[PDB]
């Protein structure tokens, strides 16, 4: 059993990955020792990268996530190391490695409970960096990014600064433009993210998000009103971030309904 | 008590056989009364002309499709993509109103069936469609145009060219535009205005009566839309399908039965101008239609048009 896991790990690191993953997860110390070698290997890969090592890195991350999901002091160190190694390798620009890293980070963060003071600056920075360059990406990466964001929003409670939520609900945010995707799954996860960010308990951090949403709604109604030669109204819930914008009638109506 | 009605037709009767021959069998159901109304429709393969005629003459949406006075398409037949109605049908309601159902125009199924049977069959089908259109435009009061998707850009050309091939101060029957299987987006003020403007620009020289009649706004379909919003409300009607976290429980359009009933009421009260400079009766109208059909069959303009292509 102890030596049989090597064959499964090697096979999974080569369409049929679901069968081996399920068998390994349902099959059931040495876990830390097995993960140490994997961590050293991925670190060395990026250290020597500075270009055919991408498949190996993707396979390593996939097997790592699979063994982790098969199931508290080194979780923060491992997460920080993974985020740093992933952000450093910005030349390859691969979506498979990013998806695997996002899934692993999400499951690792969700495994614990909101009763610690883990480093949130690195996680927030990594999320913002990946979101700022997630416009022209595949559908699989978008779903993983949205689910990951949901995991950080739910896990990090009473600790999210007002700056993060403030920057997440402005025109420059990629989520606003991402909500226009024709797919339905993306819209569903986006709505889930909105409800999760709107289901907190602290009023000082939720008031800014509520005001931003109300301001966007007011801007949409103002644009719709001006589209038919009629003066705008609702000046008691306006926002400074939406002083002037150009929104189409269809887009404005869709945004109003979404909010 | 000798004032009993003639008879109540439980089903329609084919007026023109598939071989394009006149059938003299509907005279027994006609009387010697004047001021009669006739209706005709031109459509594509799956627009739903038979269903519209059934629902407007002697049928209700609650009744099963198997008892329709006009044979409608079946699910088991849509797989092969074939036509259901051939030739022209005839049926008179209890209100002394004559209805006429025709076959689809430019139907690929007819061409395919004709292949396995004078230059090319395409011209033959084209002249057949032109003949049916001319006959309808010559002996009908109002003609309803059924459509599936808007912006066809081909039906208008056919209608415009069909008016120049009729046999013979001229008579121009009314043209009613109907949009079958309309979606929720079609029931919007912007879409309605765009459709009206497009129809107006596409039928600038139609020379037919297509405005000032059958106003959808006057039927309370759009309670809030003002009459001044549309530059020229043409005779257009919409019919939706038979009887979502963002907008749960929102249909976006009225009930199918309500619109069907409204269309039936508006069509039943259409004007009945004199077709010719003489009062015609039911039998007289039948004889006139037969003579017109015989004349259009052995015409000259149709032959020239067919030869030119
Ligand atoms: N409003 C509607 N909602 C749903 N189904 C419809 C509607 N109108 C028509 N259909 C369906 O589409 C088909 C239309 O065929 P139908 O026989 O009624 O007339 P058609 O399209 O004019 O055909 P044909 O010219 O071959 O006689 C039928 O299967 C009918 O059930
Ligand atoms: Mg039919």
């Amino acid at each position: 059993f102890s030596t049989n896991f090597r064959d499964t790990v090697d096979i999974l690191v080569g369409s049929l990955t679901q069968q081996v993953s399920g068998w390994l997860q349902s099959l059931e110390a040495f876990s830390t020792t097995l993960l140490g070698q994997f961590l050293e290997d991925m670190e060395a890969y990026a250290e020597d990268l500075s270009s055919v090592s991408l498949p190996k890195l993707a396979a390593l991350l996939r097997v790592f996530s699979t063994v982790v999901r098969s199931i508290a002091y080194v979780t923060d160190v491992l997460y920080r190391v993974m985020r740093c190694v992933t952000a450093a390798n910005q030349v390859f620009f691969s979506e498979a490695v990013l998806t695997a890293a996002n899934e692993c980070v999400g499951v690792l963060l969700g495994s614990l409970d909101p009763s610690m003071t883990i480093h949130c600056d690195m996680v927030i920075t990594y999320g913002l960096d990946q979101l700022e360059n997630c416009q022209t990406c595949g559908t699989d990466y978008i779903i993983s990014v949205l689910n990951l964001l949901t995991l950080i929003v739910e896990q990090i409670n009473t600790k999210l600064p007002s700056s993060f939520v403030e920057k997440l609900f402005i025109p420059s945010s990629k989520l606003l433009f991402l909500r226009y995707h024709k797919e339905k799954e993306v819209v569903a996860v986006a709505h889930a993210v909105y409800q999760a960010v709107l289901s907190l308990k602290n009023i000082p951090v939720l008031e800014t998000a509520y005001k931003l949403i109300l301001g966007e709604m007011t801007c949409a109604l103002n644009n719709l009103l001006h589209s038919l030669q009629l003066p705008e109204a609702c000046s008691e819930i306006k926002h400074e971030a939406f002083k002037n914008h150009v929104f189409n009638v269809d887009n404005a109506k869709f945004v109003v309904i979404f909010d | 008590a000798k004032l009993l009605p003639p008879e109540r037709m439980k089903h329609s009767i084919k007026l023109v056989d598939d071989q394009m021959n006149w059938c003299d069998s509907a005279i027994e159901y006609l009387l010697d009364q004047t001021d009669v109304l006739v209706v005709g429709v031109l459509g594509l393969q799956g627009t739903g002309k038979s269903m519209v005629m059934s629902l407007l003459s002697a049928n209700t949406p609650e009744e099963d499709q198997r008892t329709y006075v006009f044979r409608a398409q079946s699910a088991e037949m849509k797989e092969r993509g074939g036509n259901q109605t051939s030739g022209i049908d005839f049926f008179i309601t209890q209100e002394r109103i004559v209805f006429l159902d025709t076959q689809p125009i430019l139907s690929p199924s007819i061409l395919d069936h004709l292949i396995n049977n004078y230059n090319l069959p395409h011209t033959y089908v084209e002249m057949q469609s032109l003949q049916i259109a001319a006959f309808l435009f010559t002996v009908c009061h109002v003609v309803i145009v059924v459509q599936d998707w808007f912006t066809d850009l081909s039906l208008y050309r056919f209608l415009q060219t069909a008016e120049m091939v009729k046999p013979s101060t001229e008579y121009y029957p009314h043209l009613v535009f109907l949009q079958n299987k309309a979606r929720r987006e079609d029931f919007c003020p912007r879409k309605l205005r765009q459709m009206h403007l497009m129809i107006d620009q596409l039928m600038a020289h139609s020379h037919l009566r297509y405005k000032g009649t059958l106003s959808m706004l006057q039927c309370n379909v759009f309670p809030g839309l003002p009459p001044d919003f549309l530059d020229s409300e043409v005779n257009l009607f919409l019919v939706p399908f038979m009887d979502f976290s963002l907008l749960p429980g929102y249909r976006g359009h009225p009930s199918f039965q309500s619109l069907v009933s409204k269309l039936r009421s508006q069509v039943m009260s259409m004007a009945r101008p004199q077709l010719s400079h003489t009062i015609l009766t039911e039998k007289n109208w039948f004889h006139y239609a037969a003579r017109i059909w015989d004349g259009v069959r052995k015409s000259s303009a149709l032959a020239e048009y067919s030869r030119l292509l």
